[PDB]
This record gives structure tokens, C-alpha cells and sequence, in this order.
């Protein structure tokens, strides 16, 4: 899930 | 929390402050085709969307919340999000949408779509909307528009006191109490209108990537699937 | 128009007096067919009512008839799904379609992509509930949507309307005792559901859109020619 | 042309 790893950083 | 806490102006600062910047297209005057077009924005959004999740950190409480629900609220928001923000910019071109600096359309280069969006655009203009509205109007569609598909308690008092804001720059703009009100309905009507574009925008890009000839995003692609199931 | 001169009482009195009636779906006591053939009988004859409302909406005969015609089809799914969750309050759980046809989630799944449309309508009407959203609030809300949806797809006049029906519904929350503050968070707080209500509104219509495509059920040419006009 | 041209006149 890309929007995951980015909001997760 | 700490977005609780903040008075009407510091959450017009904070909301200023964290602000993405205006990207640029990789568009080319020079170079002639309509899936090519599709293409641009196609591109402009998906590096808009790396900016956007930047902001929606920055925006107040929205850190607060967990992260399979910050991912919620996004995947349903940000289109609108996207679109708000250019009928913002593209305010003081009438009759034009200011995707970027350097791609100014019209509507003869969809056309429903893009008729929406420059009604919204020339909504905002007579109303004179003022960047510290906007500011808030686009948080509240981050927090909104995925509330309803305790951390949901949380997000109504943000909400609220997003309401507190706009009431208060309102006052300070010298309107009256029955202006205040109207001025508010107003605003918040508009939103409508922003997710029924959003809703036939998804359906447009869903239609775009069964026909294969403008090429999306693997993030696009991800948020685009969020919205069929 | 004499909608502008109606004071807030007025303004109240003349919309509950417009509401349509609660119609019944048919007895006897469930397949997609089955479900979907009495939700689509019950709105065609809903509409038919709707729009004998819709002219005893304060400002809308002022329009032209094409206007009247553009906000009605743009609106009158949003407008039924609002008087659904209405009507499912007091009744938390279930969506009653009609008084002799109140459904759950579990329902929603003999028809497909339903169960999506199910459980939205029903966390709006237990929205509704936990704000304890009064009759006069509802019938405000309901006209706001007839006036609102399709009004950027034509403008003064449904503004100067529309304006009116926000000093009504500040006008009941003073009356309720609410505070200043109170007010305007209440105003903010049901005007933003409508978002809501147009996202249940538009995925309803592409599932209307795919059972006119399946061919399933029989839909009346008046439920066509409404869905027509988002096609 | 439309039912609901009909529906809103009578
Ligand atoms: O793949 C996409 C193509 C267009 C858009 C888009 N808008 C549309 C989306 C769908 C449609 F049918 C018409 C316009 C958009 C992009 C950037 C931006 O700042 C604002 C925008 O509204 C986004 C992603
Ligand atoms: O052909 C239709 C079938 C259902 C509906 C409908 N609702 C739905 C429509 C589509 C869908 F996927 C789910 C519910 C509805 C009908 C009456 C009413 O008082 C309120 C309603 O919301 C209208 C027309």
C-alpha cells in the first residue's frame, strides 16, 4: 500500500 | 490532543503555513492529442498527491488519528482535495482551469467535468473567497468526506472547531451576524457540488485506465481501486 | 417571488405542510428481483409525489420550467435517500423503505454492490439520530437539496432562496435555545452531511445504471428518464 | 419529450 508506506515515513 | 487546543488564529496560521506549493506540467506549447492532455494531469496529479500527504499531516488532528483511518480519509478525499485546489487557483482566470502555471485550458481542449469545475471556479470568485476560507474549507474535506465509510468522536470536535474558524474570519471581515451565517451555508453547500465532481471525476479515470491509452500511476492506480472496492 | 417576503415561521409552516406522504410497499410477507422490483415500484410512485412537493417548495415555481425540471432530476435520488434515513431513526439498524418493508444490511446482500449503499444510508440516518435532528431541521435540509445540487449546472434567485432557508434554520436553533456558537456548529454540522448524501445519491445511480443494464427489474419510463439524465 | 415536463405543469 503506497499511501501507507508515505504516511507512514 | 494539541489541535484542540489552538485558537482561530493559530489554526489559520497552521493551516497557511502548511500549504503545498503550485507544481509545474511538463507541458510543451510546441508539441500538439487529447491523451496526451490526460497524460499531463495524469502526471501533475500524481506528484500532487506526494505534496498532499505531506499537508494532511500538517493539518491539525490529523496525526491524531490512526493510520488505517488517515488512509481512509485520503483515499476518499483526495480528489476532492486535488479539485478544490485548482478551482482556487484558477479563480482570477475566468473561463480557465489553471491546472499549473504553464497549463492554463479552456474548456474547447471531460467537457462536463470541466464545466463543473469552472462554475465552481467563477462560484468562487463572486463570493470572493479569501485564501484563509480556502485554507479551511480544503481540511474540512480531508476530515469530512470519510467520516461516515471514537477516533470518529475526535474528528467531529476538530471539525467544529474548523467552524469556530471560519465564523471568526468572517466577524473579523466585518459581516454581520446574519451574513456570518449565510456566508457559512454558502461555503459549506459548495462542498457538495465538489464531491458530486469528485465522484464523476473517479468514474472518468476508472473509464481511462480499462481503455489503456493514458498510462496511470502505481499511487493513482491504488487510489483509484480504493473507490471500486 | 413571494418566497423572499415569508418570514421564518412561515417559511417552516409551508414546508411541513408540503411534506409527501409516507407511502406502503405491497403486502405480502427476498431475492435481487424481488427487493430491487419493490424499491424501484415504491420510488416511481414516491416521485410522482416529490414532484408535487418540489412545486410547493417556496421559490420553486419561480423558476422556469426547464430549471424545475434540471434541479429535480439532478436532485431526486439525494431526495429520497434523505426522506429514507428519515424515516429509519427511530429505528436504528434498518432502513424502513416503507412502514410494511423496514430492512437490514443482511438484505442489502441479495442484491449486489447494495450492501456498499446499505450501510452508508444507515450510519447517515444514525448520524441523524445522535444529533437529534428535529422535523423542521429535516424539511430545510431536504429543500436545501432540491435548490442546491443542480444549481451550478445552469442563479441569483435559487441564492437568495437558498440564503433564506439558512436564516430558518438558524431560526429554529435560536428558538431550540441553542447559543450563537451552538448555532453556527449545528449549521455546519448538517449542511456538511448533504457531501454524504450526494455520495450515497451518485453511487446509487450506477447501480441503478447496472440493474437498467442487467434488464432485472422493470423500471417504470419515468424512473428512466431520471436516470437518463445522469447518463 | 420528457414525462416530467408533464408531471411539473398539471
Ligand atoms: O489522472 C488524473 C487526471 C486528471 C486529474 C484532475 N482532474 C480530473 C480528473 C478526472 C476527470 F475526469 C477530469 C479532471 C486534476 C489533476 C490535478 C489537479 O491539481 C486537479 C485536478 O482536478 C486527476 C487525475
Ligand atoms: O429503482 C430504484 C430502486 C431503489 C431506490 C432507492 N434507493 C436505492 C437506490 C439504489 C441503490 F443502489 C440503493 C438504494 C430508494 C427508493 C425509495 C426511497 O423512498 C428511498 C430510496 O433510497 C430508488 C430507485
Amino acid at each position: 500500500k503506497i499511501l501507507h508506506r508515505l504516511l507512514q515515513d | 490532543s494539541l489541535a484542540l487546543s489552538l485558537t482561530a488564529d493559530q489554526m489559520v496560521s497552521a493551516l497557511l503555513d502548511a500549504e503545498p506549493p503550485i507544481l509545474y506540467s511538463e507541458y510543451d506549447p510546441t508539441r500538439p492529442s487529447e491523451a496526451s492532455m490526460m497524460g499531463l494531469l495524469t502526471n501533475l496529479a500524481d506528484r500532487e498527491l506526494v505534496h498532499m500527504i505531506n499537508w494532511a499531516k500538517r493539518v491539525p488532528g490529523f496525526v491524531d488519528l490512526t493510520l488505517h483511518d488517515q488512509v481512509h480519509l485520503l483515499e476518499c478525499a483526495w480528489l476532492e482535495i486535488l479539485m478544490i485546489g485548482l478551482v482556487w487557483r484558477s479563480m482570477e482566470h475566468p473561463g480557465k482551469l489553471l491546472f499549473a502555471p504553464n497549463l492554463l485550458l479552456d474548456r474547447n481542449q471531460m467537457v462536463e467535468i470541466f464545466d463543473m469545475l469552472l462554475a465552481t471556479s467563477s462560484r468562487f470568485r463572486m463570493m470572493n473567497l479569501q485564501g484563509e476560507e480556502f485554507v479551511c474549507l480544503k481540511s474540512i474535506i480531508l476530515l469530512n468526506s470519510g467520516v461516515y465509510t471514537e477516533e470518529k468522536d475526535h474528528i467531529h470536535r476538530v471539525l467544529d472547531k474548523i467552524t469556530d474558524t471560519l465564523i471568526h474570519l468572517m466577524a473579523k471581515a466585518g459581516l454581520t451576524l446574519q451574513q456570518q451565517h449565510q456566508r457559512l451555508a454558502q461555503l459549506l453547500l459548495i462542498l457538495s457540488h465538489i464531491r458530486h465532481m469528485s465522484n464523476k471525476g473517479m468514474e472518468h479515470l476508472y473509464s481511462m485506465k480499462c481503455k489503456n491509452v493514458v498510462p496511470l500511476s502505481d499511487l493513482l492506480l491504488e487510489m483509484l481501486d480504493a473507490h471500486r472496492l
